[PDB]
DNA sequence: CACCCTTTCATTATTATTATTATTATTTTTTTTTTT
């Protein structure tokens, strides 16, 4: 549960590849997993293909790939985990706007690791902290790293709500993007404006990138109720292995 | 540009609220402030006027006011008897004012020749007075052709190369010491755009 | 001397994406500062904790330095600021024909590769930053004096300081805690803001390999 | 080392902006749905905290160009006019990670995190291109800083807080091009038009037949093939405009800045922002400002005799296995 | 090469403005509501930064045509007086799609992002014509750059830095040009005068009364469109001076020599439209070559490497480029 | 061997918009120089 690495032997039970090398020397971590590699460790010799650009991230210049890293290099492990929750019990999916809503309200207790893809695939499952504490989360979405705070979000969702109250046509206050990509990612709606108290813009304003890339999965006008994710931990060792 | 032409310069705040309009209240006005400044004047002054008409009300207001000291250039008094006239009057001992327009404002040297190797203690020029801003000094065929098809950008611009002519009176060569520099249009402290060129010029000195 | 630092700075910045400590935008000052002293040959992790900054101790170990993390009080909207890496393909085109270039592959890969146009969108804020730190004021003043600009990726212009000021506070009015420290840390630091995570608590806050468990806010 | 680069845009600006902007027949921006309404690219705009007409700031709109076009920009000078004449006389060819930290600047070469030593981290930084842009494997720390493109206006007056309310743009800023394709199928005619179609007459004719039921097909669809008619519209920065352009170097070596100044004098052949079929972002260079005083003439920069000097021992002294050991290893 | 091109139109220029524009019978560009006005098309217009007095530099509307517009005239002049003659002598011949791809860049819509190999993208770049024009599926960077065609006139001052001072306009430099539409059965007058028209008179009678019925649907709908239709639209003066400046990202010989070649066919060529109406003929009076005045009356008379070269690329031009052009990846 | 190429995964699910607003109209009167 300290490493991201760990969702390769605590959850997802797989072995070295076994063409791995032992490490030998003074320990240095993982390029990928931000893990040490010590003495009796198995490595491979990072062989990274030139299309990996997920080189800005490595956490060291070790060139030196933990064999749990090697597992989450792996394809099955890239699309299986592209959107998915992870658990020390076992992987639910993110994919749901529900199991999103489930997520970022009364979250699952463990330290759990969330992961999630601006694209088909990439590489964020070794790149993303694992979160030890419900309230601070770290969430990997594409390239780039985000924080939610529940808290904040159902505080955000109970606002969302509160403004619409009584009203036959859901309004969203604050436009969101989904993909976070649009320049209005963040601003303030003009109805929002009007139905939006100087305290609540301030504060809509003061919430972390993360949460209002979150707050776009759970913002829309069918406001989704918190439901828990369909085990996904069986398929991606079934396409593992 | 050196630093040296404009460092010994020494730039007033005070002017003449009255525009210069050829009209009599600002003759009386701009004749108070020359005044003025005649009396803080430790050696010659040349105040620079554009206008035949502009000067003859000057002289009218200040002839009786300041005596002999006085020097007008007109239409029967050129520029070049009048820069004799002002060596003479500062040979003299007695400190002359100038009413000069046309050469006065470009191609007239205001530096002791009888004081070679010291500028420190050259007096031929202590105030130079710019009573208006010298708009429309240039009536030649070619610089109205010029004018019509450029515009105001033309005047403006010609304007401006008279007016660092007529500030190029002052500073002569280096070492020179307490040069004063008055400008009395009301122009150059209102907030209109069109005189900005003249802000920067003006920039260029201090206090 | 127990002290508030905020800046005031002209272009927006990039919204951290996680709570940045003062100590660690000083320690970069410091580092500088040694690079135009000790010249550009020169060990960071010399000069990064060398600073004009007091430090906690933690009950076992893991000093962190008194600073806190800066609090954003946002003048403008945010925004989302789009920034591409393209490699020209048609001067490699020239540059391969012409032999200046050595590329034995013909076809370029926007996907992935040397020629992979890639679009990222980082979140942008022009605000004021406010930072709380039990330090000497001088020493802050003649660094911040130093420090040109705030917020990731400088090299494209981003988060320029128009000026910064740096006073005395009394003693319960600014909390330094507000900080990533270790979890091991005295209970009147850690507030309900703060929560366990993989967080850096000193020096390199990027450093993946010295992270370990702490109590840190979040931006 | 400051250097401050006034230009002056002879045509105008389009850097163009993410999103689907929205524009109706007139000038009105992303109108409510229910309306004709086009599409459009706009220019890359920012809100700024400008302190106009009053003592307080206001978000206003300031469309720049960034800065990370900028120093791609500058980056690509320097390739073009510095390194690839004295490289290409020396008879040196680049690799794929050399090229791509070149050019660039991505960690392609070997896409893991390259672990470099001191002795290299000083030589690189000390070397003139290096030094300016580090990046890709070795992950090195760029000597040279660009500021993005801000032009001489209202809202970025704050930006340019002494010395630039002379000059100072009011007002709007940007301008609404609107360009149409069409199909030249459409545009034909005569027999002499259509001799040199391949199947001629009767293939233009099911040209013609084709667009003819895809229109119908979307008419229906209204109430996934398109053609080649396509009406819209892209936002840009109207020219003539004095932009700034703050070029910071962190303590450079001399050919560093002779590297830059060479790039200022050659840059006048390059654009900005794209838009190169409507031939956008044309440019000259008004002044150049070393540290405050102006070092730009009409005919490149006269003066910084020593930064001349040093850049051309430099170049003279260019070689590739620099770059390849800024790449490779 | 940075081509500078003075062209005089000795007609009006027509580049329409798209929009919603209108005019009272007076002569005020769009009125208040309420008034009568009627449809106006403007002239294409740029805003542009200028000197108005001195230093008070300000957004002022200078009428100009599109680079987009007279790169497609350049476009079309080369294609039509140079690249398809020399085509169609020989017995090459272009597909629809590669026909639509050398005119409007793209044989369709929807282009494929997959790129295209780099001896591909050199040697379209190193065609006299592709390497100008790079449209294609793939999108190529053509080496040809085209600018806004623009008036010597006291707004673009800044725009055009020296050498242009004199043969330089200023003030309003446009005119609105009215149109009338008059329906023609109106002007029938005689039975000699309707003998063409079937039935002659009760057919002519039957459009009257038709006419007279819209004009009373019309009165009612005030208190199914005619043929009457009373319009303006605003036109750049005619005698105007006009710059226009071509850019080529290091060229070849035979490029710039097409640039050449085409302008030596830019005679006898419209710029902006009004077709009907004559409007958009000109006569260049200058073309500047690095700066170096190249055009006399007869023609170029210089830049002759440029029209050897290109003399030799089109000979040697054939369709199989063109073809390779056209092709999509997905298709 | 390094490189260069081809094809697998996910299933998300509404979608606010910046409502900012857009094409002009101001001076003014010298008197030089040193050529045929
Ligand atoms: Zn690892």
């Amino acid at each position: 549960m300290r490493y991201p690495s760990d969702i390769v032997d605590q959850v997802l039970k797989a072995g070295p590849d076994k063409g791995l090398l032992t490490w030998e020397g003074v320990d240095a971590a993982c390029s990928h997993c931000s893990r040490p590699i010590q003495n009796g460790d198995l490595y491979s010799p990072s062989s990274v293909g030139a299309f990996f650009s997920d080189t800005r991230d490595l956490a060291s210049t070790s060139r030196s790939i933990c064999w749990r890293c090697v597992v989450l290099r792996k394809k099955p492990m890239l699309y299986g985990l592209s959107a998915a929750v992870v658990t020390q019990d076992g992987i639910y999916s993110i994919s749901k706007d529900v199991n999103k809503a489930w997520l970022f309200t009364t979250p699952p207790p463990a330290p759990f690791l969330v992961v999630h893809s601006s694209s088909t695939m990439q590489h964020l499952s070794w790149r993303t902290p694992v979160t030890l504490d419900n309230r601070r989360i770290h969430v990997r979405y594409g390239p780039n790293l985000f924080i939610v705070r529940p808290e904040v979000v159902r505080k955000a969702l109970s606002i969302a709500d509160r403004v619409n109250e009584g009203q036959k046509k859901w309004v969203t206050p604050v436009y969101f993007d989904r993909k976070a990509a649009a320049m209005g990612h963040g601003l303030i709606t003009r109805a929002g404006a009007e139905m939006l108290t100087q305290e609540e813009q301030e504060f809509f304003q003061s919430v972390t990138p993360g949460e209002r890339w979150a707050l776009s999965y759970l913002m829309h006008s069918k406001r989704p109720e918190p439901e828990v994710g369909e085990c996904i931990t069986e398929k991606v060792m079934t396409s593992l292995n | 540009h050196p630093a040296w032409t404009t460092a010994p310069v020494l730039l007033h705040k005070e002017f003449c609220a009255h525009e210069p309009d050829d009209s009599p209240e600002w003759a009386t006005e701009c004749a108070q402030t020359i005044q003025g400044v005649a009396s803080t004047a430790q050696g010659g002054t040349l105040v620079l006027c554009t206008s035949y008409q502009n000067t003859e009300l000057l002289a009218g207001r200040l002839g009786a006011a300041l005596g002999d000291r006085l020097i007008v250039q007109s239409k029967t008094s050129s520029a070049a008897t009048c820069l004799a006239q002002f060596k003479a009057k500062h040979k003299a001992g007695i400190r002359p004012v100038w009413l000069g327009l046309g050469a006065a404002w470009t191609g007239i040297d205001l530096s002791d020749h009888s004081l070679p190797d010291n500028p420190e203690l050259d007096r031929l020029l202590s105030d130079l007075v710019i009573t208006r801003i010298p708009v429309g000094q240039n009536r030649s065929l070619t610089h109205e052709r010029r004018t019509a098809i450029g515009g105001f950008r033309i005047i403006s611009q010609e304007a401006a190369w008279h007016f660092r002519q007529g500030l190029g009176r002052l500073v002569r060569r280096p070492g020179v010491t307490h040069k004063n520099l008055w400008v009395l249009d009301a122009r150059i402290y209102g907030g209109a755009a069109w005189v900005a060129p003249f802000r920067q010029i003006l920039d260029r000195y201090k206090k | 001397v127990n002290l508030k630092v905020t800046i005031d700075l002209s272009n927006p910045m990039m919204e951290p994406g996680d709570l940045l400590h003062l100590d660690a935008l000083l320690g970069a000052l410091r580092v500088s500062r040694a690079r135009a002293e000790h010249g550009d040959a020169i060990n960071p992790r010399d000069y990064h904790y060398d600073l004009p900054l007091e430090r906690y101790q933690a009950p076992s170990g893991d000093w962190v330095f008194k600073a806190s993390a800066f609090k954003l009080k946002r003048q403008l909207p945010n925004q989302m600021w789009m920034q591409t890496g393209r490699l020209s393909i048609v001067e490699a085109a020239r540059h391969r024909q012409s032999g200046y270039l050595q590329l034995r592959a013909g076809k370029p890969n926007p996907a992935g590769g040397p020629f992979k146009t890639s679009i990222y969108h980082r979140p942008i804020v022009q605000a004021e930053l406010t930072a709380f730190c039990v330090g000497d004021q001088q020493g802050i003043e003649a660094l911040l004096s130093e420090c040109r600009q705030i917020g990731g990726k400088r090299g494209v212009g981003f988060g320029q300081v128009a000026g910064f000021k740096v006073e005395p506070v009394a003693e319960t009015d600014c909390p330094w805690s507000w900080r990533a420290l270790p979890a091991d840390a005295d209970p009147r630091l850690v507030t309900s803001e703060h929560a366990r995570c993989i967080a850096a608590i000193r020096g390199p806050y990027w450093d993946r390999t010295l992270h370990v468990e702490a109590l840190a806010p979040t931006p | 080392m400051q250097i401050e680069v006034t230009v002056r845009n002879i045509t105008p600006i389009f850097s163009a902006a993410p999103g689907s902007n929205y524009i109706t027949i007139d000038g009105t921006i992303n109108p409510p749905p229910g309306v004709s309404r086009f599409p459009l690219v706009r220019t890359r705009m920012m809100y700024v905290a400008a302190d106009v007409g009053d003592g307080v700031i206001k978000s206003v709109p300031l469309q720049i160009v960034p800065g990370n076009t900028m120093r791609s920009l500058l980056r690509r000078t320097m390739l073009k006019h510095v390194i690839e004449p004295a490289l290409v006389e020396k008879g040196n060819k680049l690799s794929i990670g050399a090229y791509a930290t070149a050019y660039s600047g991505n960690a392609t070469g070997n896409p893991d995190g390259v672990p470099s030593s001191f002795d290299e981290i000083a030589t690189m930084r000390a070397h003139p291109f290096i030094g300016l842009f580090g990046g890709g494997p070795r992950m090195l720390e760029g000597r040279l800083m660009v500021d993005s493109l801000y032009p001489i206006h209202t809202n970025a007056e704050r930006i340019l807080g002494a010395g630039y309310e002379n000059e100072m743009m009011s007002g709007p800023i940007t301008q609404v091009v609107w360009a149409r394709r069409m199909d030249p199928i459409l545009n034909l005619g005569s027999s002499e038009d259509v001799e040199v179609i391949n199947g001629g007459a009767v293939a233009a004719n099911g040209w013609i037949q084709d667009l003819l039921a895809n229109s119908k097909a979307a008419a229906s669809k209204k109430k996934n093939g398109r053609g080649l008619k396509a009406f819209n519209a892209h936002e840009v920065v109207i020219p003539g405009l004095k932009w700034v352009w703050r070029i910071s170097l962190d303590r450079p070596t001399d050919a560093q800045v002779g590297l830059v100044l060479l790039a200022l004098n050659k840059m006048t052949n390059e654009r900005i922002a794209g838009g190169h079929s409507k031939d956008y972002g044309r440019f000259v260079i008004d002044g150049v400002s070393l540290n405050g005083e102006q070092v730009w003439s009409q005919s490149g920069i006269t003066g910084g005799e020593q930064y001349f000097d040093a850049v051309a021992e430099a170049i003279d002294g260019l070689s590739s296995k620099e770059f390849e050991q800024f790449a490779q290893s």
